[PDB]
């Protein structure tokens, strides 16, 4: 359910601090509005209002219309702006990171075994892996800057 | 003087053999220690970048 992992889910850039603060403030205020308000419809005390009204058939007609149906400021799920953006973000940020993590793990596993293995039989092969490991260090610095 | 020159140079060559090997530790043997320290630092940086 993560304040511990939700605030550190972004990258090294500080541009996501404004978007993460707006989503956390709207989510906390939405839960407090539903808990402070009553989860019932309406009381409509018509047992003591019909006999105490001055005009005849005044409180009885207003109680039948208020207990039926009325209008509210609601909307439907037709304007799914964030639903279409969530699927497109997974193909450019989540799916693209899978190929980068697979190439980084395969290059690091081959460089660890070549650095510990001799100097004529398994050397020329270790020199080729050392060139890819040296280029990986420059690519990692270019991806962070 | 030919016999004294061969006996004197044999003792100086024995002391120079121990000094040439000891002085090579900061150049020849130091290259293996420097490459091992650079490879260990590069392996920690590659493991941190992959993680």
């Amino acid at each position: 359910l993560d304040w511990t992992k939700i605030v550190s889910k972004l990258g090294l850039s500080g541009q996501t601090a404004a978007a993460l603060t707006s989503f956390k403030k709207r989510n906390d205020e939405a839960k407090r509005i539903l808990f402070e308000l009553k989860q019932q419809p309406s009381n409509v005390d018509f047992a003591f209002y019909k006999s105490t009204l001055k005009n005849t058939a005044i409180v009885d007609k207003i109680q039948s219309d208020v207990s039926k149906f009325t209008p509210s400021k609601a909307n439907l799920s037709k304007q799914l702006n964030l639903i279409e953006s969530f699927e497109a973000k997974a193909l450019e940020n989540a799916k693209e990171t899978e190929s980068v993590v697979l190439a980084e793990l395969t290059d690091l596993e081959k460089t660890l075994e070549n650095i510990e293995s001799x100097x004529x039989x398994x050397x020329x092969x270790x020199x080729x892996x050392x060139x890819x490991x040296x280029x990986x260090x420059x690519x990692x610095x270019x991806x962070x800057x | 003087i030919l016999l004294v020159t061969f006996l004197g140079f044999i003792a100086l060559i024995s002391k120079t053999v121990a000094p040439l090997y000891g002085e090579m530790a900061k150049n020849r043997t130091d290259h293996v220690v420097g490459l091992l320290n650079q490879a260990r630092a590069d392996h920690v940086n590659a493991v941190k970048t992959r993680i």
